[PDB]
C-alpha cells in the first residue's frame, strides 16, 4: 500500500478511535421509554426530572449516584404506534403511566398494555409501571359518587392480599381498590412473561420526589435479574 | 488403597482436554463479536487449561518415550528439561485459578455494581488485569521450582489454593442470596436451580483442585507416617483430577453460552 | 523425571 | 382488497338482543385475530371484545362480560357479536376490527382514529 | 349525502375490478413455465463491516457501487469502502432514532432521518474539510421512513402522517406533498427515470406518484397488510412490495394489476427489505426471521437464501453495478455478499 | 361536503387510464431478463479475477 490508501488507513483508525471513545458513553447510559396516554401525568413526571439534571420526540437527561438516564417522550407522532415503537427494543425499561383515577379509560389502559407486553420485539424489555394520580383515586374512592363495580364487575369479589403495605390512614376501600388496579396489570404481566422480562408497579403522585430513585431501584434490579438468570443463578 | 493411573488413561484425558480447550478457544478467535471482558476471561481461562492438558500430555509422552528404552539423554539435561515442564504447567495452573477468581469478580461486578459495570470493568483493564496474571504466574512458577524443596513454597501454594476457595466462595454465595431476593420478589407479585449451579461450580472446584493441595499440606504437615501414606500413594490420581477439571470447566463456563453452542455447531 | 511435583 | 362489511345493527328497546355479523374479504381469514369496536356519540372509540384464530381464546371488556359474546367461522369468512341483554349505554357505532398481522397477538392501533382494517360499522341504537 | 358518494366509489371499484380482470388473459407462471430455471444462487460472505453499537435501521450505495452508508440508532452514520472496509466518514447524529438514510446520486451530499420527524442532509466535502448539517427539513407531523434524492438539490420524503413530500433543499421548503395514503407510508422507490415514485403506506395498497404533476397515478391493492418494502423492476415498469403477509408481490404499472406472488408456506414472517438484481431476474427479500431469500421472479422459484445473521435483517440493497447485495440487521453488522464460479 | 368526494374524483382519475394485457407486460418483463441475463453479477458470477470482493 502507499500514498492515499495508507491515509485511508489512517483516517480509518482516528474514526476507530472516536467510535471507542463513545462506545463508553452509549454503554455507561441507560435509556428509557416514557410512554403514556393524553390523561396520564407523563409531562408533570418530565417537568420534575429537572431537579436530577413539530419535534416527533424529546429527550430527558437525568442522573442518579453517578448513573446516566436518558429519558425519552414521543411527542408529534400520530396515534397509529405499531410501527415506530419497534425502535425501542433495546432500551432498558418502558415507563408505563397510568392515571388511577380514569375508570372510564383504564381499560384503554390495560389494552395497551397488553399490546406492549406480548409485542414481538419487546419481549425482552421490562416494564416500570407508574400508577399516577394516587390522590385523585383516594378522593373518588372516599367521596363515593363513582362506583369501580360497573366498570369491572370482579371488583365485589376481590379482597386485599396480604401482600399490602398500605400507609398511614389509608382505608381499606382505597386501599383495596389501588391494589385492585394494581393486580389488574399484574394479571397481564404474569399471564404471558417467561422469565425474560417482568413489571415493577409503583403506586405514585406527580409531586413524588422519589421517581427517579424509583427508576434507579428498578433499573439496577432489572439488570441484577438479567444477569443472574444469564449465569443461572435465578 | 492405590489407584492405577500412570499409562494411557493420563495421555488421552489430557488430549480430551486439548480439544476442548482449543474449541473454545478457537470458538472465540473466530466471531469476533463475542471479544468482551465477559468471553476475554473465559478465553483465558480456557488457554490455561490448554496448556496444563498439553504440558502434562508433554510430560506423560517424554516420559513414556524415555521409558522402555528408545530415547536417550543425559541425566543432568533431562532434570532441567523436567525443570522447565514443570514451570510452564505450574504457571498455567496458577493462571487458571486465578482466571476462575477473575470470572468471579466480574460476575460480581456484574450483579453489585450492576449499573456502573461498563464504568468499571472495561476491555482495556481486561486486557492488563490477564496480562498481569500470566506475568505473576510465571515469575511465582519459575521461583517456586527453584526453591521447591523449601516448606516455604508449599505452604504458599495451599494458602494460595484456600485464598482462591474462599474468593469464589464469597463472592458466589453472595450471588445467590441476591438471586434469593430477586426470587422472594417475583413470587411476591406473581402469586433450588441458584443452589444447583452454585454447588456444581463450588463441587468442581474444590473435588478436582483440593486433593493436590491435601497432598502438599501433608507433605509439610506428616511427611513420613502411615496414616498419610495412602494420600501419598494415589498423586498421579490428583493429577488426573486437575486433567479432569481442565474438561469440566468450558463445560461450566463456555458451552453454557448458547451463542457458543451455536458458534460450535456452526 | 516424574509426572508432576513433591510425589 | 381488504374490506370488513359489518351488516347487523339496527334498533332496540332496552333489554332487547341483536346479532351484528362482519362479512371479511380479501385476506387470509383464519390467520387473524379479531375485535369488536364501538364509538358512543360524542366519545372516542373504545374495545368490546377480541376472540383469536380459532377461538382458543375470548375476551371482553368489563361492561360486558355477561351481555354480549363473540362467534367465528373461519370456512365462511363471518365474525359474529350475540348481544343478550342491551342497554341504552350501548347505543354507539360498532366496527369490526381486524389485527394489522397475522400469526401474532400483539392487537396494536385496533381503536386509533383513522385504522385500515377496520369497517365501516353500524350503529346500534337502545331506545 | 355521504352514502351517494360512498356508493359512488364503490362502483367505481368494481368497474376498476373488471377493467383489471378483462386484461388478466394471462398469467405470469403460465408464461414463464417454458423458461430455464435459475439454478441455486448461492453468496459467500465476503466482507462483515463491523463498528456499530446498536441495531442497524437503514443503508443505502453510493452511484460508485463502492461507498455506503450505515444508520444506527446508537446515532451514527458510518460511510464505509466496501472494497477495503475503511471508514471514509462517520457522523454524530443530532438524534439517535433515525430510522432512514439516503445518498446522493451526485455523491456529495447525505441524508437522514427519523423518529425526530426532520430530514437532517449533511455535506461531506466542505472546504474546511469536516462534515456538517447544511439543511434540516422540518414540517413533516410524523416519523420520516423514507427518504432518496432525486438531484443535488430535491430529495423526496415518507412519513408516519400518511403524507409524502417533495422538499426543495436550498430553500428548505416543500415543492408539493402527496396525500391520499390511509396510513403509515414506510417506504419510497424512485424510478430510474426519475418522474415516478411508487410508496407503500401500513394499508393493503402502494401508490404511484408523479413526481412534476403531484398527483397519484395509479392504486395497488393486493397485500393483506401492511407493506414494509418496496422496489422498481429495474424496467421502471414494474415494482415489487413486500409485506407482514410474509408475501412478496411484484405489480406492473401498465397491466395496473399483480404478475405474481412470491410465498413459501414454510415462512411466516414479515418481509423488512426487498431489492431486484440488475437484470430483474432475482428478487432479493430480507425477513423477521434472520435470513434473507432469493426468488425467481419470473417463475416464483425461491433460488437461495443467506443465513448469515443472528437477528432480523433491516436494510437491504444492491450496486448499481450488480456486483455485491448488502445487508443490514440489528444484530449490528452490515454484511457483503457475492458469487464466484 | 365530505372528503369522499376527492376519493371518487381520484377513483374516477384512475378508472379511464389504459391498461395492456397481462400477457403482454409479462412478455415485456422477461424479454428485458433475457437481455440483461450476461450483464448481471449476482445471476451469472464472472470470474473471482475480476470480483472486487475478493481478488
Ligand atoms: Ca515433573
Amino acid at each position: 500500500l502507499s500514498a492515499e490508501d495508507k491515509a485511508a488507513v489512517e483516517r480509518s483508525k482516528m474514526i476507530e478511535k472516536q467510535l471507542q471513545k463513545d462506545k463508553q458513553v452509549y454503554r455507561a447510559t441507560h435509556r428509557l421509554l416514557l410512554l403514556g396516554a393524553d390523561n396520564s401525568g407523563k409531562s408533570t413526571i418530565v417537568k420534575q426530572m429537572r431537579i436530577y439534571h413539530t419535534s416527533g420526540i424529546f429527550e430527558t437527561k437525568f442522573q442518579v449516584d453517578k448513573v446516566n438516564f436518558h429519558m425519552f417522550d414521543v411527542g408529534a407522532q400520530r396515534d397509529e404506534r405499531r410501527k415506530w415503537i419497534q425502535c425501542f427494543n433495546d432500551v432498558t425499561a418502558i415507563i408505563f403511566v397510568v392515571d388511577s383515577s380514569d375508570y372510564n379509560r383504564l381499560q384503554e389502559a390495560l389494552n395497551d398494555f397488553k399490546s406492549i407486553w406480548n409485542n414481538r420485539w419487546l419481549r425482552t424489555i421490562s416494564v416500570i409501571l407508574f400508577l399516577n394520580k394516587q390522590d385523585l383515586l383516594a378522593e373518588k374512592v372516599l367521596a363515593g359518587k363513582s362506583k369501580i363495580e360497573d366498570y369491572f364487575p370482579e371488583f365485589a369479589r376481590y379482597t386485599t392480599p396480604e401482600d399490602a403495605t398500605p400507609e398511614p390512614g389509608e382505608d381499606p376501600r382505597v386501599t383495596r381498590a389501588k391494589y385492585f388496579i394494581r393486580d389488574e396489570f399484574l394479571r397481564i404481566s404474569t399471564a404471558s412473561g417467561d422469565g425474560r422480562h417482568y413489571c415493577y408497579p409503583h403506586f405514585t403522585c406527580s409531586v413524588d420526589t422519589e421517581n427517579a430513585r424509583r427508576i434507579f431501584n428498578d433499573c439496577r434490579d432489572i439488570i441484577q435479574r438479567m444477569h443472574l438468570r444469564q449465569y443461572e443463578l435465578l | 488403597l492405590e489407584v492405577s493411573i500412570s499409562d494411557g488413561l493420563f495421555l488421552s484425558l489430557g488430549l480430551v482436554s486439548l480439544v476442548e480447550n482449543a474449541l473454545v478457544v478457537a470458538t472465540i478467535a473466530k466471531n469476533r463479536n463475542l471479544h468482551s471482558p465477559m468471553y476475554c476471561f473465559i478465553c483465558c481461562l480456557a488457554l490455561s487449561d490448554l496448556l496444563v492438558s498439553g504440558s502434562n500430555v508433554l510430560e506423560t509422552a517424554v516420559i513414556l518415550l524415555l521409558e522402555a528404552g528408545a530415547l536417550v539423554a543425559r541425566a543432568a539435561v533431562l532434570q532441567q528439561l523436567d525443570n522447565v515442564i514443570d514451570v510452564i504447567t505450574c504457571s498455567s495452573m496458577l493462571s487458571s485459578l486465578c482466571f476462575l477468581g477473575a470470572i468471579a469478580v466480574d460476575r460480581y461486578i456484574s450483579i453489585f455494581y450492576a449499573l456502573r459495570y461498563h464504568s468499571i470493568v472495561t476491555l482495556p483493564r481486561a486486557r492488563r488485569a490477564v496480562a498481569a496474571i500470566w506475568v505473576a504466574s510465571v515469575v511465582f512458577s519459575t521461583l517456586f521450582i527453584a526453591y521447591y524443596d523449601h516448606v516455604a513454597v508449599l505452604l504458599c501454594l495451599v494458602v494460595f489454593f484456600l485464598a482462591m476457595l474462599v474468593l469464589m466462595a464469597v463472592l458466589y454465595v453472595h450471588m445467590l442470596a441476591r438471586a434469593c431476593q430477586h426470587a422472594q420478589g417475583i413470587a411476591r407479585l406473581h402469586k433450588l436451580k441458584g443452589a444447583v449451579t452454585l454447588t456444581i461450580l463450588l463441587g468442581i472446584f474444590f473435588l478436582c483442585w483440593g486433593p493436590f493441595f491435601l497432598h502438599l499440606t501433608l507433605i509439610v504437615l506428616c511427611p513420613e507416617h502411615p496414616t498419610c501414606g495412602c494420600i501419598f500413594k494415589n498423586f498421579n490420581l490428583f493429577l488426573a483430577l486437575i486433567i479432569c477439571n481442565a474438561i469440566i470447566d468450558p463445560l461450566i463456563y463456555a458451552f453454557h453460552s448458547q451463542e457458543l453452542r451455536r458458534t460450535l455447531k456452526e | 523425571l516424574d509426572h508432576x511435583r513433591w510425589k | 382488497q381488504v374490506q370488513l362489511q359489518e351488516s347487523g345493527g339496527g334498533l332496540v328497546q332496552p333489554g332487547g338482543s341483536l346479532r351484528l355479523s362482519c362479512a371479511a374479504s380479501g385476506f387470509t381469514f383464519s390467520n387473524y385475530k379479531m375485535n369488536w369496536v364501538r364509538q358512543a356519540p360524542g366519545k372516542g372509540l373504545e374495545w368490546v371484545s377480541d376472540i383469536s384464530q380459532s377461538g382458543a381464546s375470548i375476551s371482553y371488556t368489563g361492561s360486558v362480560k355477561g351481555r354480549f359474546t363473540i362467534s367465528r367461522d373461519n370456512a365462511k369468512n363471518t365474525l359474529y357479536l350475540q348481544m343478550n341483554s342491551l342497554k341504552p349505554e350501548d347505543t354507539a357505532v360498532y366496527y369490526c376490527a381486524r389485527c394489522p398481522a397475522p400469526f401474532t397477538r400483539d392487537c396494536f392501533d385496533v381503536t386509533s382514529t383513522t385504522y385500515a382494517y377496520r369497517g365501516q360499522g353500524t350503529q346500534v341504537t337502545v331506545s | 349525502e355521504l352514502d351517494q358518494l360512498r356508493q359512488e366509489a364503490e362502483q367505481l371499484k368494481n368497474q376498476i375490478r373488471d377493467a383489471r380482470k378483462a386484461c388478466a388473459d394471462a398469467t405470469l407462471s403460465q408464461i414463464t413455465n417454458n423458461i430455464d430455471p435459475v439454478g441455486r444462487i448461492q453468496m459467500r460472505t465476503r466482507r462483515t463491516l463491523r463498528g456499530h453499537l446498536a441495531k442497524i435501521y437503514a443503508m443505502h450505495w453510493g452511484t460508485d457501487s463502492r461507498l455506503l452508508v450505515s444508520a444506527s440508532q446508537d446515532g451514527k452514520l458510518i460511510i464505509w469502502d466496501s472494497y477495503t472496509t475503511n471508514k471514509v466518514h462517520a457522523i454524530p447524529l443530532r438524534s439517535s432514532w433515525v430510522m432512514t438514510c439516503a445518498y446522493a446520486p451526485s455523491g456529495n451530499y447525505v441524508a437522514c432521518g427519523g423518529l425526530d420527524n426532520i430530514c437532517s442532509i449533511y455535506n461531506l466535502k466542505t472546504r474546511e474539510g469536516n462534515v456538517r448539517v447544511s439543511r434540516e427539513l422540518a414540517g413533516h407531523t410524523g416519523y420520516l421512513s423514507c427518504c432518496r434524492f432525486l438531484d443535488d438539490n430535491q430529495i423526496v420524503t415518507s412519513s408516519g402522517d400518511t403524507t409524502c413530500a417533495l422538499w426543495d433543499i436550498e430553500t428548505g421548503q416543500q415543492t408539493t406533498t402527496f396525500t391520499g395514503h390511509t396510513g403509515d407510508v414506510m417506504s419510497l422507490s424512485l424510478a430510474p427515470d426519475t418522474r415516478l415514485f411508487v410508496s407503500g403506506a401500513c394499508d393493503a395498497s402502494a401508490k404511484l406518484w408523479d413526481v412534476r404533476e403531484g398527483m397519484c397515478r395509479q392504486t395497488f391493492t393486493g397485500h393483506e397488510s401492511d407493506i414494509n418494502a418496496i422496489c422498481f423492476f429495474p424496467n421502471g415498469n414494474a415494482f415489487a412490495t413486500g409485506s407482514d403477509d410474509a408475501t412478496c408481490r411484484l405489480f406492473d404499472l401498465r397491466a395496473d394489476q399483480e404478475l405474481m406472488t412470491y410465498s413459501h408456506d414454510n415462512i411466516i414472517c414479515g418481509i423488512t427489505s426487498v431489492s431486484f438484481s440488475k437484470s430483474g431476474r432475482l428478487l432479493l427479500a430480507g425477513y423477521d426471521d434472520f435470513n434473507c431469500n432469493v426468488w425467481d421472479a419470473l417463475k416464483a422459484d425461491r433460488a437461495g437464501v443467506l443465513a448469515g445473521h443472528d437477528n432480523r435483517v433491516s436494510c437491504l440493497g444492491v450496486t448499481d453495478d450488480g456486483m455485491a447485495v448488502a445487508t443490514g440487521s440489528w444484530d449490528s453488522f452490515l454484511k457483503i455478499w457475492n458469487g464466484s464460479s | 361536503i365530505a372528503q369522499a368526494r376527492k376519493l371518487v374524483e381520484q377513483l374516477k382519475m384512475e378508472a379511464n387510464i389504459d391498461r395492456i394485457k397481462v400477457s403482454k407486460a409479462a412478455a415485456d418483463l422477461m424479454a428485458y431478463c433475457e437481455a440483461h441475463a450476461k450483464e448481471d453479477p449476482l445471476l451469472t458470477p464472472v470470474p473471482a479475477s475480476e470480483n472486487p470482493f475478493r481478488e
